[PDB]
């Protein structure tokens, strides 16, 4: 807690000399540091593997002058590197051309008296108790199952950050934040065939972690469930996305409505405000206040405010993602969305994951997905899978080595829907999504 | 050497001895390693949309990285700036990963020559300002002139002059200087109401002359700008690509990232010391098939994946990998090499001061086999022709490869017929490399455009290959 | 994860 209020004392400082600098001879500026402290150890069969110690700084500044911009960046922040700095960007918006959608976010849009969001929560944990950590969760693992017969290691990391923002518009604001984990990998054979698999806990504090020995009994059952999969035939069938993966599928959604795509037409949502996207009983809200969220944020990358909203309500997009610049482009304002989506909360429709599975019957479950294989601009989706097969509403084998391809605007449309058992996490939380049908190809 | 020992050494206030000092502090705990690695680097880039230079940035970073190593253990710690304080605090914080004394018995320091692979000019310097922004203003005109379709165009333009030096325990004193230089064009095409995308792009270790130098007859800026168009309208009129098994012939060039994810991880020392490649313990076994010689080459002058020596000192090597479908051997850092009883390779590589090396890839390519590229299509009764991919993901322990198309036909009756949609492939490496049938006499390399990511790290690499045919591979399309 | 792209 002294070590970090050292640090901050010294970024807002640097924040200040940066724009003091810039002031003469631009009309405006943004000024960005951070600061990331803390300890990163593995484990192999339970001893000692990595100690790695971590110490991360930086500082960004943007000017803007006649509507040109110019930026740069450095890890020192000594007076005379941070001189160099702002000379470096002002320099550069000599020759940059003039783009009237470019310059600091709008005075009433700012954080100015920004909320403390409680992010900050500091363990004194040394590089022995660590590893200690990561030991009993790596050897909980291995001890489960004697077909269990390598390994990837257990991992724990804990760091601490501190950020701060102004701009010429006199905002000066910081936070502090900590961030631990915990997690193990162990690889499983049977007849040759050799599966990896893992599990994590992660939180804001120590004590909301889950055990080393939960971490390690999870990560042995997700293991060995990958044994002896099978390469399904090629067909048409329904498909459940279960919760670790069902929350990407709604993060594809991000791209799609995000400003810089639609100001250059290049979403396949282009003509979809307002209009019905998914399910008449389904509702995505953003929660960027939540008390020690995992994406909570007191204002966005711009120093604009970040606010309660419902992206989705009742199926229907109601707005844009926006920052000051794609904002600018369309004739609207900023929606407090410069670097990303700030907790996004689905409800489940009252259905467990097993319940799911009765409703469908039989048709595939995905929990693995690789590849890149989704196009911004027109919704094909086609991306190799990895999960298991269900006949008579029961798991039935592991399966792998296919594909499962559609069109994204036709998949969120048609949802069946979502479960009640939520994946708590991540940034987007929602349970398991039935789809109707995709193209499974295989055999 | 001499040139980079007084940029990151004497302007800094360190001499040689101070090298002594900082490894002796290393060698008081028993360890079979320990190494300083310094390091400096200025990046710039530009970028042209609208019609006009919208944007420039000019990133500075430096620091010094300490690593302890015994057997299979790694103490690690660094600093973002290069000063004697620096070196004690990282090395006495690295060394803790061991408790016992050592003998402090370290190899006297000395430097040997090496191979250049690369100029030490310095490409943010060696052009002026309005030179570079002419490149991305005549990639704008020429997109746009190629067909009134076009739209939109972005085209940036980035460069790094990175210095690094090494000094380890085991003797070893080295240094290098290293440009790099990107261009990237993208494109929107619109035709009654309907988009699409294409790109085009490269570069290499050497200044931004290149990218006006001549490529067949033609401006090379020129060239890759139509390109980008040429790629876009691809996209705009193709159809739903087929589900399912059957045969695929994959085009030269960066097809072979395919290669890189299907056996070059595979093939990396760290997966087949702990056990964890399908390719372990395989030396000397068919891992493909007979037609297949597959080589990781450091070596290749001006080349994006090069390495004239690597983050650990070692000159970059031509490494053959499978020969005739035989595996030869891996991809070693110093640590592996050790553990597994086997040398140095040159492939002991690290994003940067701030990150451990590990066992990496350079440039991996298919050497060129008999058939003609047409001999290859001509075989097909009903398939794919993938010419060009996007990128993707492979998992070594189940030996599992994901790769997406970028552009793709249809073949009927052995003739490329119909443009199709964008496709994930998915296969087993092994399986894949035996299913090699045909290897063409058409080899060529990436034009500069690969990044690799592994635990985090992203580094650049070169992939290369011949055209060449797989007999079965699922296509993941929707018909 | 080990990723590979343009
Ligand atoms: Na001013
Ligand atoms: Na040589
Ligand atoms: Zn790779």
């Amino acid at each position: 807690i002294s070590q970090v209020e050292a640090q901050r004392k010294i970024l807002e400082e640097a924040v200040s000399t940066a724009l003091e600098l810039a002031s003469g001879k631009s009309d405006g500026a943004e000024v960005a540091v951070s600061k990331t402290t803390g300890i990163s150890v593995s484990t192999r069969y339970g001893e000692v593997e990595n100690v790695e110690f971590n110490s991360d700084g930086a500082l960004g500044i943007t000017v803007y002058h006649q509507n040109r911009k110019g930026s740069a960046s450095s890890t020192d922040l000594s007076p005379q590197a941070i001189a160099r700095t702002v000379q470096a960007a002002l320099d550069i918006a000599r020759y940059t051309s003039p783009d009237p959608c470019a310059g600091v976010a709008d005075k009433e849009l700012l954080a100015f008296d920004a909320p403390d969001l409680d992010l900050f929560h500091p363990a004194e944990v040394s590089p022995d108790e660590a590893i200690e950590l990561a030991a009993r969760a790596e050897q909980a693992a291995l001890q489960a199952d004697k077909r269990i017969t390598n390994t990837e290691g257990g991992s724990f990391n804990s760091h601490y950050g501190v950020k701060v923002f102004g701009n010429s518009h006199g905002m000066l604001q910081g936070y502090c934040s900590t961030r631990h984990s915990l997690s193990s990998c162990v690889i499983a054979e049977e007849n040759g065939d050799m599966e990896r698999d893992y599990a994590y806990t992660i939180g804001r504090a120590m004590s909301d972690l889950q055990t080393p020995e939960w971490v390690g009994a999870d990560c042995a059952r997700r293991t060995l469930s990958r044994l002896s999969p099978r390469k399904l035939s090629t067909m048409k069938a329904p498909v459940i996305f279960a919760n670790e993966v069902a929350t990407g599928l709604f993060g594809h959604l991000v791209g799609a409505i995000a400003g810089g795509s639609v100001y250059r037409k290049s979403t396949f949502l282009l003509d979809s405000l307002g209009k019905q996207i998914l399910p008449d009983w389904l509702t995505i809200e953003e929660h960027p206040h939540l008390l020690k969220g995992l994406a909570s944020t007191p204002f966005d990358s711009e120093g604009v405010r970040t606010e309660r909203r419902d992206i989705i309500k009742d199926g229907i997009l109601t707005q844009w993602l926006l920052t000051s610049y794609s904002a600018r482009k369309l004739g609207l304002k900023s929606t407090g969305h410069a670097g990303g989506i700030h907790n996004w909360r689905i409800a489940g429709q009252g259905l467990s994951f097993e319940q799911m599975l009765k409703e469908m019957g039989t048709g595939l479950v995905v929990t693995e997905l690789m590849g890149q294989g989704v196009s911004a601009i027109t919704g094909d989706y086609s991306r190799g899978a990895a999960g298991f097969w269900v006949e008579n509403g029961e798991i039935q084998y592991p399966v792998s080595e296919i594909t499962i391809a559609g069109n994204l605007k036709d998949m969120w449309r048609n949802i069946v829907t979502v479960g009640n058992d939520i994946e708590t996490r991540s940034n987007i939380q929602c349970g398991s999504v039935l789809l109707p049908e995709m193209k499974i190809a295989g055999q | 050497l001499n040139l980079v020992s007084e940029q990151l050494l004497a302007a800094n206030g360190l001499k040689h001895q101070d090298l002594f000092a900082i490894l002796g502090q290393l060698a008081e705990r028993r360890l079979d390693y320990g190494d300083l690695y310094f390091q400096s680097s200025y990046h710039e880039s530009w970028v042209l949309e609208d019609r006009i230079i919208k944007d420039g940035s000019y990133n500075i970073d430096q620091g010094v990285g300490v690593r302890a190593i015994s057997g299979e253990k790694t103490g690690f710690a660094y600093a973002d700036q290069i000063s004697l304080l620096a070196l004690e605090q990282s090395a006495q914080a690295a060394r803790t990963i061991v408790r016992d004394s050592g003998d402090g018995k370290v190899q006297t320091l000395g430097a040997v020559e090496h191979s250049p692979l690369y100029t030490s000019v310095d490409p943010l310097q060696s052009m002026s300002r309005e030179e570079k922004l002419d490149i991305l203003r005549r990639v704008d005109k020429v997109a746009r002139e190629a067909d009134k379709r076009v739209q939109e165009v972005t085209a940036s333009l980035s460069g790094v002059y990175e210095l690094i030096l090494v000094a380890a325990t085991d003797g070893t004193l080295a240094a290098d200087v290293r440009p790099l230089v990107r261009l990237s064009v993208s494109v929107l095409v619109e035709e009654d109401g309907k988009r699409e995308r294409g790109a085009s792009g490269g570069g290499g270790r050497f200044g931004y002359e290149f990218f006006l130098a001549d490529l067949d007859g033609e401006v090379r800026a020129d060239a890759w700008a139509k390109e980008a168009v040429r790629m876009a309208l691809v996209n705009l009129s193709a159809v739903a690509a087929p589900a399912g098994t059957m045969p695929v012939v994959l085009g030269a060039g960066w097809p072979g990232v395919l290669l890189h994810a299907a056996v070059g991880h595979g093939l990396e020392g760290d997966f087949n010391r702990r056990g964890t490649s399908v390719f372990s313990g395989q030396v000397g076994e068919l891992v493909a098939s007979e037609l297949c010689t597959v080589v990781d080459d450091g070596t290749m002058v001006d080349r994006r994946g090069s390495v004239a020596i690597d983050d650990e000192g070692t000159p970059g090597q031509y490494n053959v990998l499978i020969e005739n479908g035989i595996l030869k051997g891996y991809m070693q850092d110093k640590l592996n090499a050790r553990l597994m009883g086997m040398t140095p390779t040159g492939n002991g590589r690290r994003e940067s001061y701030a990150h451990l090396p590990m066992p990496r890839m350079t440039n991996t390519y298919m050497l060129p086999g008999k058939s003609t590229p047409q001999e290859i299509i001509e075989s097909v009764e009903y398939g794919i022709y993938a010419p060009n991919f996007g990128g993707g993901q492979v998992d070594i322990t189940s030996d599992k490869f994901v790769f997406s198309t970028s552009e793709a036909y249809l073949i009927e009756n052995g003739k490329v017929t119909k443009p199709v949609k964008g496709a994930t492939l998915i296969g087993s490496g092994i399986e894949t490399m035996q299913q090699i049938s045909m290897v063409g006499n058409d080899l060529k390399l990436d034009n500069g455009v690969g990044v690799c990511g592994k635990e985090g790290q992203s580094l650049p690499v070169g992939v290369g290959q011949p055209t060449l045919k797989v007999d079965n591979l699922t296509v993941g399309g929707t018909a | 994860v080990l990723e590979d792209r343009i």
